[PDB]
RNA sequence: CCCGGUGAGGCGGGGGGGCGAGCCGGGCUCUCGCUUCUGGCGCCAAGCGCCCGGCCGGCCGGGCGCGACCCGCUCCGGGG
RNA sequence: CGCCGUUCCGAAGGGACGGGCGAUGGCCUCCGUUGCCCUCAGCCGAUCGAAAGGGAGUCGGGUUCAGAUCCCCGAAUCCG
């Protein structure tokens, strides 16, 4: 029809698709944390994962914050055996898109 | 009398009879009357002695 | 006859003279996040390059050429809801006792019949949010050698069609009378868009910094060309 | 070991400053146009003494010039300074104390 | 329209009222505070004997939720006797006595002898 | 992207007005555009032009422009 | 889970006088009502925080086995 524009949202690195994905990025990092959105960014993608233009289907856009999990606790000090001294480099074991 | 006993008093018992009266110090009234009109009177000297000089230049 | 008491009074709106009047300053006004984020990002496609393919919605159908298009494609418009059931109606006593050339909507249909040849011209609107639904267009159209316009407006465009917006349109067929007009207009769109198309492929747009810091430097410049106009004699 | 007392430092809730009976934050008056093009002239209302500091506060009274406004400023005080004493501010205002001139 | 305030205030739109297709309880209910809920007994103690008898008085124990013009207003449909005053309060037992002294024709020691309390 | 300020209040160009260098009334460089003797007052328009609306050119009462230059793509600045 | 934050990245006022339009109740006279525009409006942060801070206005005498500036009598007083 639908298969140019999945074919096109593949070519990111492309021209086109780096000024798009810029513009929209720079539009996003302007709204709220957790916003309605009136319509789907990518209705390719959302009929995918199976969005049906029709009344109740809704779309929230949605932004989270990159980068893995510092551990929570006072200063340093997680009191316990050297294995457990980490807390910088963790991760989270939930994607981002989880977390979203 | 305290601040809210005021509603209670007649508004000659609050104030006398002038120009800014119960607001301000007769001494002060008088002291800036003058200064008003007399610095209106330069500001009009002032007025004369631009055009006199443009008069001339 | 003049009045001796109606006397005039100038005021001095000078600095501290005298209290500025109610001035406009629509200009200087805070306004919400969303009119300052519409109004900031279209400043940002005047400052980015923009690629060719987005910069070539900006090149669109004048407006002489607009009106006879939508007058013909005003005879061609789709059947309403009340001619819909009229018609099962006349088709009902027409059981008791071909279908016409229509225009053709959406882009899924318009793509689809233009890989399939079926079309005769095609109008694209120039402001899809997502542009990614006619990012190809063109080039699809180009390629297969279609007539295809850029119009300004998707809600102009979805006035033919009876819907809020539309995005492309199609002529497949027109009746005989109005074959005329389709060849007087498909001559005039063609030599505007698709004999022109390598120039089209190659235009960037955008990259234009605003006025306020395009005097700053046609200034400094025009210090340094006065100088090489003044300094030789 | 404890927390050192000058880490106890940038929590607060003791170290915090006592800002209770201080008169306002000492700052020069907004950038306008007035202040920008011409020069804008204020009164000295008064000198207060700004407790937990050692130089005086004035209080300087100029005029709104776009609303019908009599609007308070605290400065500090340049030394000099005294009541009724007149104070001009912006670009054309003349070179002595207590006249703030970029 | 030009801008006269640089600062764009949120523009006052229009405001409809309720206009409900069903009412969400079905019935109004029933004032359970009646004029009788409300006066529940008298006393009949000699530090009340002689509020009926000297100050033409009477000592109800009314229900705590009662104002002293609910009592004024539900001792004047009972009774259907002109009140003077009202004094209210709440004794450690938790009820509400409350002292209702009577208009001054109105004979207290005659309209508690015909309720009853004598 | 960041910072400061403000009730994001006159920003950038252009025009219009006055003073002086100059060429011989006309084009440019300039700059300014109205507040410095005082512990006063200062808004909610005077004025001229234009139109309309009721009662008898005349009473009454409204609106629009100038006054208060036009045009602009970021509120101004400072970083980047 | 929530925490931070209290004017900070905010379309943060549901109000007022006058006027024009509309309706209503009655000496439908003349006020009052509420509907719609026009005009005007700063604020500075929802709310909580003191029975010793701020905070209008009650005193005399009598009386009970236990309550009185609180009940009774008599004199006032503030707010609406
Ligand atoms: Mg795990
Ligand atoms: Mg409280
Ligand atoms: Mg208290
Ligand atoms: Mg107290």
């Amino acid at each position: 029809g639908y298969k140019y524009i999945q074919e096109l949202w593949r070519k990111k690195q492309s021209d086109v698709m780096r000024f798009l994905l810029r513009v929209r990025c720079w539009q996003y990092r302007q709204l709220s944390a957790l916003h309605r959105a009136p319509r789907p960014t990518r209705p390719d993608k959302a009929r995918r994962l199976g969005y049906k233009a029709k009344q109740g289907y809704v779309i929230y856009r949605i932004r989270v914050r990159r980068g893995g999990r510092k551990r929570p606790v006072p200063k340093g000090a997680t009191y316990g055996k050297p294995v457990h001294h980490g807390v910088n480099q963790l991760k989270f074991a939930r994607s981002l898109q989880s977390v979203a | 009398v305290r601040p809210k006993v005021l509603m209670r008093l007649s508004k000659t018992k609050k104030h006398v009879s002038r120009a800014y009266g119960g607001s301000m110090c007769a001494k002060c009234v008088r002291d800036r009357i003058k200064r008003a009109f007399l610095i209106e009177e330069q500001k009009i000297v002032v007025k004369v002695l631009k055009a006199q000089a443009q008069s001339q230049k | 006859v003049v009045n001796p008491l109606f006397e005039k009074r100038p005021k001095n709106f000078g600095i501290g003279q005298d209290i500025q009047p109610k001035r406009d300053l629509t200009r200087f006004v805070k306004w919400p996040r969303y009119i300052r984020l519409q109004r900031q990002r279209a400043i940002l496609y005047k400052r980015l390059k923009v690629p060719p393919a987005i910069n070539q919605f900006t090149q669109v159908l004048d407006r002489q050429t607009a009106t006879q298009l939508l007058k013909l494609a005003h005879k061609y418009r789709p059947e309403t809801k009340q001619e819909k059931k009229q018609r099962l109606l006349a088709r009902a006593e027409k059981k008791a006792a071909k279908r016409p050339p229509v225009l053709r909507a959406g882009v899924n249909t318009v793509t689809t019949l233009v890989e399939n040849k079926k079309a005769q011209l095609v109008v694209i609107a120039h402001d899809v949010d997502p542009i990614e639904l006619v990012v190809f267009l063109p080039a699809l159209c180009r390629k297969m050698g279609v007539p295809y316009c850029i119009l300004k407006g998707k809600a102009r465009l979805g006035r033919l069609v009876h819907r809020k917006t539309c995005t492309t349109v199609a002529f497949t067929q027109v009746n005989s009378e109005d074959k005329g007009a389709l060849a007087k207009l498909v001559e005039a769109i063609r030599t505007n868009y698709n004999d022109r198309y390598d120039e089209i492929r190659r235009h960037w747009g955008g990259n234009v910094l605003g006025p306020k810091s395009v005097a700053r430097i046609a200034k400094l410049e025009k210090a340094k060309a006065k100088e090489l106009a003044t300094k030789l004699g | 070991g404890r927390v050192i007392r000058g880490q106890r430092k940038g929590a607060g809730s003791v170290f915090r400053a006592h800002v209770k009976h201080r008169k306002g934050a000492a700052r020069l008056r907004a950038v306008d146009f007035a202040e920008r093009h011409g020069y804008i002239k204020g009164i000295v209302k008064d000198i207060i003494h700004d407790p937990g500091r050692g130089a005086p506060l004035a209080k300087v009274v100029f005029r709104d010039p776009y609303r019908f406004k009599k609007r308070t400023e605290l400065f500090i005080a340049a030394e000099g300074i005294h009541t009724g004493q007149f104070v001009y501010c912006g670009k054309k205002a003349q070179l002595n104390i207590g006249n703030v001139l970029p | 329209k030009i801008r006269t305030s640089p600062t764009f205030r949120r523009p006052k739109t229009l405001r409809l009222r309720r206009q409900p297709k069903y009412p969400r309880k079905s019935a109004p209910r029933r004032n359970k505070l009646d004029h009788y809920a409300i006066i529940k007994f008298p006393l009949t103690t000699e530090s009340a004997m002689k509020k009926i008898e000297d100050n033409n008085t009477l000592v109800f124990i009314v229900d705590v939720k009662a104002n002293k013009h609910q009592i004024k207003q539900a001792v004047k449909k009972l009774y259907d006797i002109d009140v003077a005053k009202v004094n209210t309060l709440i004794r450690p037992d938790g009820e509400k006595k409350a002292y209702v002294r009577l208009a001054p024709d109105y004979d207290a020691l005659d309209v508690a002898n015909k309720i009853g309390i004598i």
